[PDB]
């Protein structure tokens, strides 16, 4: 009944907001069954709950940013969200002491790492399922993400960004969702950032903890990171990553084929928003993925 | 050997990004009873690298300040350290750490204490406070007198309590400190004199900034000032002889500009006109501040380049793009 | 690695090694699993693949061709293999199996590889050339044209040779034909369709075609011949109109050069003069430090039309760079 | 005492010349004892031979580049001699059939693999080093190069190029030569040009062959492979790879302590060609450099 999971123990881990650029304390905690992830900041008087629901979304200029009615908000809650679903937490309670989630190295790996660490747990309890019954679809004119019924988790991304250093790379990526397909393919992409709209993006208040080390810093005409990229085609890997982290805002992993052009996190909150209000189109469902199992590998010690 | 074959391991699975993997490799290394002092304090610094390269700021510290102890790591676990406190914005100790660099033997980061200074007199600063900015900015220039951030502070502040002859007396260090930057005091610095009420004073100091090739500002400057004390004829020349020794488009646009004044009506004049809407358009759009060790170009000054994340190494571009 | 199980985590430490620029060590760990009596044949195949891209990141190019010609008649790798091949031809200058080796790609599918065989022979037709063999030069030439008709080299080169047999009216029918197979590089045929058209002496045509040439946005070495004959024929103040004209709509630095030329050519002196003459000695020196031609894919900057761009290898990526800046 | 060392096995390798563009067919084959590293053009119907010797180079734009009398050239003979000097062959017979040997990557590691794929013979005969007696120094402005007297061969090279992609990293690097080291350190760096100065040198006939897969281009700011630097300071580990080579023109393993400072590949043998015109300042020993016998150490998990 793939049953619902949670963490172990309370895990911490500091880091640099990557859109404001303030040291940040995030705090990863369990919860009890039925819980849901709920967001909270902590340096506010009492603590401002953010139970996530894709409402909350308000604010998408480049981070999936909550936004209660107060103007509290958690922003770039993104990669977070996907290494969850990633590890199909239902119940952790998350805690930021500064408005905005870690960026760590810009993707999810560090925060596959602090879950893993933390332990999943799993509870005696059901685990709550979006399934899609009627194919549901969204547009923001040449962007477009589509739901589509499915027996299971698949995402199917493609993006073109007309640039002469992503071009050259994969352009489109697919495949069907699970806890070791994401952690081997989708956790380490990183956050893919062209040079040119920093000044401009640092101006505006966006990119203010930005560096080499949290991102490809992609110029005109080729990526200026010393390293490289971590996958050939790393930048839709990326971008899928989002896109889960988007979907995941719901608050329980989805059942369907999401197939995605260009989508970004306004678009991907716009259609989660548009499936889950229409009523006919989703249902509550259990055991529907093969998620879990996270096999381990040799330590040899030479 | 055995223990070698870890560490490099590692490395390549930090490299590839796996950080699940290294720090986990790493901290079993770590963990095991066989590791000799040395060979322990090498998994110690490599576990910091991988929480650094992780982005767990909060660890990758507890890690390196195991190793500010030992004479062999303490120059790379103090510079890690330092890294590690200007990422998370927290200057207070990120000066403790150079301080203590200093206090080793490496010597170039004075600069970068005047900067960490400099950055929490500007915390200071803005929240009316300006007693505590002065004070954070003197003790700046204290530990670094060639750094043109801790004079221009200072004259801001200046400006903002009232006094105005300490502003400038402060801000014309800028020329002694380092000359690229000149073009930065001088807006601020011509209020100073206005107000002031010595305008004799800022013309001789604008002949001077041109005579010494200040740059294009000051060029400019002094071409308003001469205009409108001589009239335009005379502005024309001074700018025709500066644009023949000095070659600069913001310059020459203001010749373009002179040159408009003066024209008989034709169709000719419609040409230099479709001329200045392109050549205005151009050096608006150039870049004006570009670092001199990663080519970032930016149009407004930083003085922690985000691209090398180097400090004071965004100066004004010279040449025939823009200054 | 070494912990990742077998065969392929052999690739993977050869790959690491081969990135590292250990090239012994890949070349031997790829042979030693090579030379491996227990391979199935994909996996053979995928060692002999990796093999031969050691090599060739090593330099070694023959050994490279003897590993990879051995992936051709496979299904799986087939496309590979042959793009790897095409590669090493191009590099070790070996025009002919290069353009054979593009020619099996392009009946295999890729279409996109018929510019290079147009080169190819284009470079064929220029080695000739320099032997003083235009016959043989234009076979090639022809050759190359019939692989692909879209590629101006071809044209220009059938222009070159034909110039040097001196059938010029030949030469023009060639060159003009750049206009409809590329615009962007129009303004490579003007400095050659010039010397053809006083040959012939076709005056009237060649302004008629200058004319064209600039009413279809080719550059402004069209705008600047043309502006030069203009003030021939029918004077200079009074047909300075048209550079006036030409200049609103496409505003170059080398072009107002010209204008600012034209008013110092006829001016009042004085303070006027003074001006005119410090600027038109900055606006032309930019007009040649600036560079001439870019490269579209890798932001390469040259001097000069390089055909065969040297940061990304790539055919037909070099083109004159358009707006405030050159031609 | 340590022996001379030849190749067991002609070995052939096709690469493209650097400064031509060329396909070179070398072929490095052996020779007997006491006969010292020739070079050799095949392309030629007579067959014509250049000794090494120090004078023998005559044109050095870019790359040591030998010259015969009548003006045929093998030139970049500065990275395969810089594998043969590591592995210490004191007999070989090279060919090409073009006038440059190939650049393989760039750096001298494909020609270590050749040479070690042909297998390194020991004859049964005494290796001449050429010992230092006396410290002789060259200068050529700021760049300078000296020779001292040592017991073995160290270099101490230097670099200043006034460029932000290599003055990042150290711009010094010294060792103890030998053998195991020099294929260890050393025998990877990739000779590195600018990318602002390729469109003037292939119009100046250089670097006709060169590209992103046989040399590190720094364009104004960075590095531009996308591989990116083998090492660290891999720009002072090469320039030293030059001088290895450069050094071994005179046919013999050199024994002293070299230091330089922006050293080139003209001063490098203008200091030989003055350390070989006194004869008080070098002499003919055997038995005194360090160990040239490379270590088959690796072998991990
Ligand atoms: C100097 C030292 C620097 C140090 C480090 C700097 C970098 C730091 C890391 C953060 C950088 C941020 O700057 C985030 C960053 O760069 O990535 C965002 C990325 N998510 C996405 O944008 P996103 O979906 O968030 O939101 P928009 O509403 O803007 O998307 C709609 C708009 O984007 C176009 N669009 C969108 C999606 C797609 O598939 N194709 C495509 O064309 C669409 O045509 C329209 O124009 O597109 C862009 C692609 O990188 C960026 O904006
Ligand atoms: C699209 C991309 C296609 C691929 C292009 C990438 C490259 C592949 C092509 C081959 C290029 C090769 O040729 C390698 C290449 O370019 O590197 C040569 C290199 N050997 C050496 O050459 P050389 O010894 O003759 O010195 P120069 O006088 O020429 O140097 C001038 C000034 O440099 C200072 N200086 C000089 C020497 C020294 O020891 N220290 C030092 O500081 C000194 O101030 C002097 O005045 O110096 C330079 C350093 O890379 C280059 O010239
Ligand atoms: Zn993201
Ligand atoms: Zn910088
Ligand atoms: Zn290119
Ligand atoms: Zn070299």
């Amino acid at each position: 009944m793939i049953k619902q999971r949670t963490l172990k123990r309370i895990v911490q881990a500091t880091g640099v907001g990557l859109h404001t650029g303030k040291k940040v304390t995030l705090t990863l905690r369990p919860a009890p069954a039925n819980t849901g992830v709920i967001y909270r900041r902590t340096d506010l008087n009492p603590p401002v709950d953010f139970p996530a629901d894709a409402k909350s979304v308000r604010d998408t200029m480049l981070c999936t940013c909550l936004v209660n009615e107060h103007d509290v908000r958690i922003s770039t809650v993104e990669h977070l969200n996907a290494a969850l679903a990633g590890l199909g937490i239902d119940n952790i309670v998350i805690e930021v002491n500064a408005p905005e989630i870690p960026i760590m190295d810009g993707s999810a790996a560090p925060f596959v790492y602090l879950l893993l660490d933390a332990g999943i747990d799993e509870l005696n309890c059901a685990k709550k399922f979006v399934r899609i019954k009627e194919t549901v679809r969204v547009e923001d004119g040449d962007k477009w993400a589509e739901f589509k019924p499915y027996n299971g988790f698949s995402l199917d991304f493609t993006i073109d960004f007309n640039h002469p250093a992503i071009d050259s790379s994969n352009q489109r990526y697919a495949m069907n969702f699970s806890a070791d397909a994401f952690m081997r393919q989708i956790s380490r992409a990183r956050t893919f950032g062209f040079m040119r709209d920093i000044e401009y993006l640092q101006s505006r208040g966006l990119c203010l903890g930005g560096s080499f080390d949290c991102a490809i810093v992609v110029d005109d005409y080729r990526v200026l990171n010393e390293d490289g990229l971590r996958f050939e085609d790393e930048f839709v890997r990326h971008k899928m990553l989002d896109a889960i982290g988007d979907l995941f805002m719901c608050g329980h992993n989805i059942i369907g084929a999401f197939t995605a052009y260009k989508s970004g996190h306004a678009l991907n909150n716009k259609l989660l928003q548009a499936v889950l209000a229409k009523q006919e189109a989703w249902e509550y469902v259990t055991f529907q993925d093969d998620a879990e199992l996270p096999l381990a590998f040799k330590a040899p010690s030479a | 050997g055995t223990v070698e074959a870890h560490l490099t391991l590692g490395n390549l699975f930090r490299s590839r990004g796996e950080v699940d993997r290294a720090i986990r490799i790493h901290q079993t290394l770590m963990e095991s009873a066989s590791l000799t002092y040395e060979q322990r304090l090498l998994a110690i610094q490599q576990l910091g690298r991988d929480y650094m390269a992780a982005g767990l700021y909060d660890r990758a510290e507890d890690m390196f300040n195991q190793l500010t102890d030992e004479t062999d790591f303490r120059i790379g676990a103090l510079q890690q350290l330092l890294q590690i406190y200007q990422a998370t914005s927290e200057w207070q100790k990120a000066i403790d750490v150079a301080e203590r660099l200093v206090k080793l033997g490496k010597d170039k980061q004075r600069v970068e204490i005047a900067h960490f200074y400099c950055e929490l007199a500007l915390q200071h600063m803005a929240s009316d406070d300006l007693d505590r900015a002065m004070t954070l900015l003197k003790k700046g220039a204290a530990a670094d007198k060639n750094s043109a951030r801790v004079s221009i502070m200072m004259g801001r502040v200046f400006m903002a309590k009232g006094e105005y002859a300490k502003a400038v007396e402060s801000l014309q260090r800028v020329i002694s400190q380092d000359r690229e930057l000149v073009s930065e005091t001088l807006e601020m610095l011509q209020t100073c004199y206005q107000q002031l009420g010595k305008t004799a004073e800022w013309a001789e100091f604008l002949q001077r900034a041109v005579e010494e090739n200040t740059g294009a500002d000051a060029e400019l400057m002094l071409a308003d000032i001469i205009e409108a004390r001589d009239g335009s004829e005379a502005a024309q020349v001074y700018i025709t002889r500066q644009l023949q020794r000095h070659p600069t488009m913001r310059v020459f646009h203001k010749l373009m500009d002179y040159h408009l004044n003066e024209a008989e009506e034709g169709r000719a004049k419609e040409s230099l006109m479709v001329l200045r809407d392109m050549v205005g358009e151009k050096v608006r759009s150039k870049p004006r501040y570009r670092c001199q060790k990663c080519g970032f170009t930016a149009y407004t000054l930083y003085w922690h380049c985000p691209s090398c994340r180097a400090w004071s190494t965004i100066k004004p571009i010279r040449g025939l793009d823009g200054l």
